[PDB]
């Protein structure tokens, strides 16, 4: 009987744990960072973003090569090979480049923000910092969080740019599609202010919930190097539940 | 309070098990298979593109499904065994006598009661129990034909009513029938 | 230990269901198979855009598939190999005797009686045993042609019945074939 | 197990949402079930299952 009250009340220290992470989050941003903050901030970009760059090109090149490969072969049977450029653009831009960009980012850097802070918890790296006297919420959290916010919309555009230019390589170089009908298929149907701008506003709140969880779940974890992996999934699990859970409100507010 | 919190979380999660089966209904493997139905059948000569569980419509609104298709090999006849609804396809208690006396307005009419035995009342009496159950909303003269939905891929069944005085029973066979045609009708008359 | 015997035993529960979903509610191999199904063959001219494992129909009922599509450079043609059904295409014994003496009614068809032999049993008794030899519902001179399920869709075999009084055997070759017709041919249809 | 159901529920809700609205304009809402199946089964359920 005691398991269902052990599985009971498990939300409560989780919702009290989530309520702590909100109280942490105001305490990081509502203070002006000092000198020396920008120097670590650049190195976090060097750590998070520049290291993440080599991945999303290859998965960017891939998905366009697939999506323009298979829908056309069923679409060519009626009258349409000129709407190939529209369907590749409008599903990458308003649907996948918000979503699938984060799940590769929560993969690489959604972990390396936790285990780098799961580093300083096991050898009391964290505790020594407080004891000498800094505050890691200013020192090792705030330059980590501010790189995580910036670097994801700096990638998901980069992602979808090779995403579209990838599907051109299968079309005009192997399927022999007309170049003019390819691009002017897009230019009539893809406005800038409603698709590419609103593909960014999706990618900001997909960057905040992905990186704030990955900072907090590495900070307030017990230093046990078994539970450093159970804390690792709760980065990925709570990211992927919420990066997918908040596409469906963001799709509805923009259109529909 | 311990107890409070516990019980709360309990019921809360429990729900997730409760909505699971309502989510399991939409899987199609359990739940929502038609209630209070019955069965008719008809005979065709062309059933082009017709698959099981296709739609059956009265005038543009669906009333059942098509379940068993066969071909009779001895005179080359198709035969579909389909199930209608029993809530949107039948009269209730009040609507029976409200149309049975409209049926008796046709049964004991000036054209029919005068030509038959005009000193009896048994034909007005036997028609009520016979039309009590084993009755439909489909007229005794009504043709079923395979229409073409999707205008490029489909063939839901269309039941066209009209005319008549009496109706058909709950298990009978619709005899006025019209099998579908093809693009080869669309070309041959055109050529 | 005790939770682990539960939480992976419940995992193989769900994986078996989601394989059952794909096999028995999605893909074609959900039982698609008739009884003693025999094979025949036929030759065509246009087999343009016809995949193997297509449908075969007689009155729009799925009586079989297409197995293999080969060319023969010996005579510049294409020879289709396909397997029909054995129950929906062969008469049962009751249906056999229904048409066998009706073929004897066809044989002794007035002049048909005193035209081959009214003084011998070669045109009288052999057609009785020729009625039984692996008989088909496909008559002696029906014609097969490639239809398309709607004027924008796939390709599949339909068989036009009618005509003639004798039949064919299992493994024969249907005569009178005509292939598919397309946009490059409908110009030749009008002018 | 708890992850791939939610991302499983998601991608089908999207892929049958947007291609149809362009496909409905000619004659085809019946090929909706094909395009959802044949891109999940031979293309994405190998690939996107591993990356989660």
């Amino acid at each position: 009987m005691n398991t269902i009250a052990w599985l009971g009340r498990l939300v409560i220290e989780r919702i009290r744990g989530i309520g702590v992470a909100a109280l942490m989050l105001l305490q990081i941003i509502f203070s002006l960072p000092s000198a020396g903050g920008f120097g670590r901030f650049v190195y976090q970009m060097h750590r998070v973003g520049v290291m993440s760059l080599l991945i999303i090109t290859v998965s960017g090149l891939f998905i366009g090569l697939v999506l323009g490969l298979q829908g056309y072969s069923i679409l060519v049977n009626v009258g349409s090979e000129s709407m190939l450029g529209t369907m590749v653009s409008l599903t990458l831009l308003r649907e996948l480049a918000p979503v699938v960009a984060a799940l590769l980012f929560a993969g690489r850097a959604g972990s390396a923000l936790t285990a780098e802070i799961g580093s300083m918890k096991q050898s009391e790296q964290l505790a020594s910092m407080e004891m000498i006297g800094v505050d890691p919420l200013k020192q090792i959290v705030s330059p980590r969080l501010w790189a995580g916010i910036v670097s994801l919309p700096m990638l998901t555009v980069i992602f979808a740019a090779i995403g579209i230019v990838g599907g051109k390589l299968v079309g005009v170089d192997f399927l022999g599609v007309d170049e003019g009908s390819f691009w002017s298929g897009m230019q009539n149907n893809v406005q800038f202010g409603h698709d590419v701008v609103n593909g960014i506003i999706k990618s900001i709140v997909f960057a905040l919930l992905c990186t704030w969880i990955a900072v907090f779940q590495g900070y307030a974890c017990d230093p046990t190097p078994e539970g450093i992996a159970t804390a690792m999934t709760r980065t990925v699990v709570y990211s992927s539940l919420c990066v997918l859970g908040f596409d469906f409100v963001l799709t509805a507010v923009m259109f529909g | 309070s311990r107890t409070s919190e516990l019980a709360v979380g309990i019921f809360v999660i429990i729900f997730g098990i409760a909505l699971f089966f309502l989510a399991m209904k939409v899987s199609g493997l359990v739940g929502t298979n038609l209630s209070d139905g019955y069965t008719m059948k008809a005979q065709f000569d062309n059933v082009n593109g017709l698959k099981p569980r296709a739609k059956v419509t009265m005038s543009g609104v669906t009333i059942g499904r098509v379940d068993s298709i066969t071909l009779d090999p001895v005179t080359r006849l198709a035969t579909v065994t389909f199930d209608l609804d029993g809530k949107l396809t039948s009269f209730n208690a009040e609507q029976l006598k409200e149309v049975q006396k409209n049926a008796l307005d046709e049964l004991r009419y000036s054209s029919d009661y005068t030509q038959a035995t005009p000193a009896q009342q048994k034909t007005m009496e036997q028609q009520l129990i016979s039309n009590m159950n084993s009755i439909t909303s489909i007229d005794e003269d009504a043709y079923i034909m395979v229409a073409t939905n999707g205008l490029l891929g489909e063939k839901y069944l269309k039941i066209v009513p009209g005319g008549g005085l009496n109706y058909l029973k709950r298990g009978d066979t619709i005899s006025n029938t019209q099998g579908t045609m093809d693009l080869e009708d669309l070309i041959s008359k055109f050529i």
